[PDB]
């Protein structure tokens, strides 16, 4: 169980880790997270109290350093950072901690959510879509745009994902227009599967990766993201069962995590009806048709 | 994006630009079995693509040959319209392809927007504007080469006949789109209005009868009249 310190509190924030959060007052005694599962990547993200404007937050894994946060007055945010030294990273935590000024991640032990929610995701490939190479972590914030909205204005600040366009030469292969608009098999199949991911569990990280952006710091275009990925498994009439089954289970926990107050802005009624309603993987998501249907019947 | 009532000029500029109607491609007859049962017999069909500024109609004939042994017919008819679409455009000379294609029915605009993607500077546009092209099945000499061709075929005509020696593009549009209106309305009566008098005559390279500029106005005056009609006969006004 690894532990994320921090060196001070000077303002106030309500600070995530994973799918909690707490408040923090402004020069509160507090040191930071421990008890941080080992095995999953992981995300801290803040949300000012005197500027709801801008939720932020980064991504990183336990196993690839020793991370610390701490609040930059200049740029005004609470900064990641690494301690190399790990004789003396291990030398500032414990003192926290006999003093009891840190939270515990609070995961119950029936508890599988984090998991299921991030079964497919890999920090060394989120840095691939957010790139800033010398940091080991990756920062997020709710106006960061991705590439194909940039093509449609900062590099350096994108969120690189993998673009999906139904109506673009990639997608649609010539004399077979109506057949790879209508089906697009050969778009998920052979495009993206074989030739940009490599295998499901890529395209499920990244699909993955989308959605808890979109969720966490309301970025829009991830949003985007992860309905088009969504939408081309539906849209295809030839799928791998395992990947159907797989995907009812990735959506399932997607759908149950979701706050009930966002699922307005979260959720775009066009794509999930003809998902579930329309599309040739209609009858092939029980488990998210189900609960979408329960907990969001508005919607549809 | 849209063509209407508000930017109607736009269709006499000298930017080329192509209208394509469908609703011609795909049709049948519909009948009994002998179990009393229906069933559909498909007869051919056209694809109306008018250059409105120049009148030049590029009238592709679908054969009945096409759809054998094809399912969802109604949706591969837009499929095909915008196959053999892109298939002109890719036949003209550059200088000579249409810079917008403007669509009369809002479901052709995905599948020409998909044959055209290789045409990323063709615009394609809906329009709400309702014009009367379905109606270009009630000119005589379109009708008889459609339903003579035994194999797919393109035409070529002028739908304005030589009209643009006399008048502007915006009044020969306006001419053929009252006319079509009223063939729609009434095929029997608009078709007597065009032919009643038999010294007027349809030239062999001609659509129209060769009415003088007064005979256009009378008639012109004739198929508002049998429209006004209709509008009343309909709503009993
Ligand atoms: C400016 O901080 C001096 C020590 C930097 N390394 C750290 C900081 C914290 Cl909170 N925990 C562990 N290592
Ligand atoms: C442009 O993205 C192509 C690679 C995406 N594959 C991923 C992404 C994530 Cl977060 N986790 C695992 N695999």
């Amino acid at each position: 169980m690894n532990t994320v310190p921090f060196t001070s509190a000077p303002i106030e924030v309500t600070i995530g880790i994973d799918q909690y959060s707490f408040n923090v007052k402004e020069n509160q005694p507090f040191h930071g997270i421990k008890d941080i599962p080992i095995g999953h990547v992981h995300v801290i993200h803040f949300q000012h109290a005197d500027n709801s404007s801008m939720r932020y937050g980064y991504w990183f894994d336990c196993r690839m350093g020793n991370f610390y946060i701490q609040y930059d007055p200049k740029d005004g945010l609470y900064k990641m950072m690494e301690e190399r030294d790990g004789a003396k990273f291990e030398n500032i935590v414990h003192n926290f901690k006999e003093r009891q000024m840190m939270v515990s991640y609070p995961k119950i032990d029936e508890d599988d959510t984090w998991y299921n929610l991030t079964e497919f995701v890999q920090m060394d490939k989120i840095r691939k879509i957010v790139r800033k190479d010398e940091n080991q972590f990756s920062y997020v914030d709710s106006s960061m745009t991705t590439v194909q909205e940039n093509e449609l204005s900062d590099p350096a600040h994108s969120l690189n994902y993998t673009v999906i366009n139904f109506k673009s030469r990639e997608a649609i292969r010539p004399g077979h227009e109506m057949e790879d608009f209508l089906d697009k098999s050969y778009y998920l199949n052979t495009v993206m599967l074989q030739g940009i991911f490599k295998n499901s569990s890529n395209y499920f990280g990244e699909l993955q990766f989308a959605f808890l952006n979109a969720m966490f710091f309301g970025n829009y275009g991830s949003s985007l993201q992860w309905h088009a990925m969504i939408e081309l498994i539906c849209s295809s009439a030839t799928v791998p069962k395992h990947m159907l089954d797989k995907l009812d289970e990735i959506l399932y926990y997607q759908i149950k995590t979701l706050p009930e107050q966002y699922s307005d802005i979260l959720l775009n009624e066009r794509v999930w009806n003809i998902c579930l309603y329309s599309s040739f993987q209609k009858n092939s998501l029980h488990n998210t048709e189900k609960i979408m249907e329960n907990k969001y019947p508005e919607l549809l | 994006g849209a063509m209407n009532s508000s930017n109607y000029a736009e269709l006499f500029n000298n930017d080329i630009k192509l209208f394509v109607d469908d609703t011609n491609v795909y049709r049948v007859t519909v009948h009994k079995t002998f179990e009393g049962n229906v069933a559909t017999k498909a007869i051919n069909g056209c694809i109306f693509t008018l250059n409105p500024k120049t009148g030049h109609l590029f009238l592709k004939i679908i054969h009945t040959s096409v759809w054998a042994g094809q399912k969802r017919l109604s949706q591969l008819a837009k499929w095909k319209t915008a196959e053999e679409v892109s298939a002109l455009v890719r036949s003209l000379p550059k200088e000579e392809q249409p810079k917008q294609i403007i669509v009369t029915r809002k479901a052709m605009l995905d599948p020409l927007e998909v044959h055209m993607l290789d045409f990323p500077n063709i615009a394609i546009r809906p329009t709400e504007l309702r014009l009367p092209f379905s109606a270009a099945m009630s000119i005589d000499k379109l009708s008889d080469v459609v339903m003579k061709a035994t194999e797919p075929q393109m035409v070529l005509f002028n739908i304005y006949d030589d009209w643009l020696d006399r008048i502007s593009s915006y009044t020969a549009f306006s001419r053929l789109t009252l006319l079509l209106r009223a063939l729609k309305t009434n095929e029997e009566s608009a078709k007597m209005i065009l032919l009643s008098d038999p010294t007027i005559t349809i030239k062999s390279y001609h659509l129209w009868p060769s009415f003088t500029d007064e005979q256009w106005i009378t008639i012109e005056s004739q198929m508002r009249d049998l429209i006004l009609t209709e509008y009343g006969r309909k709503y009993n006004v």
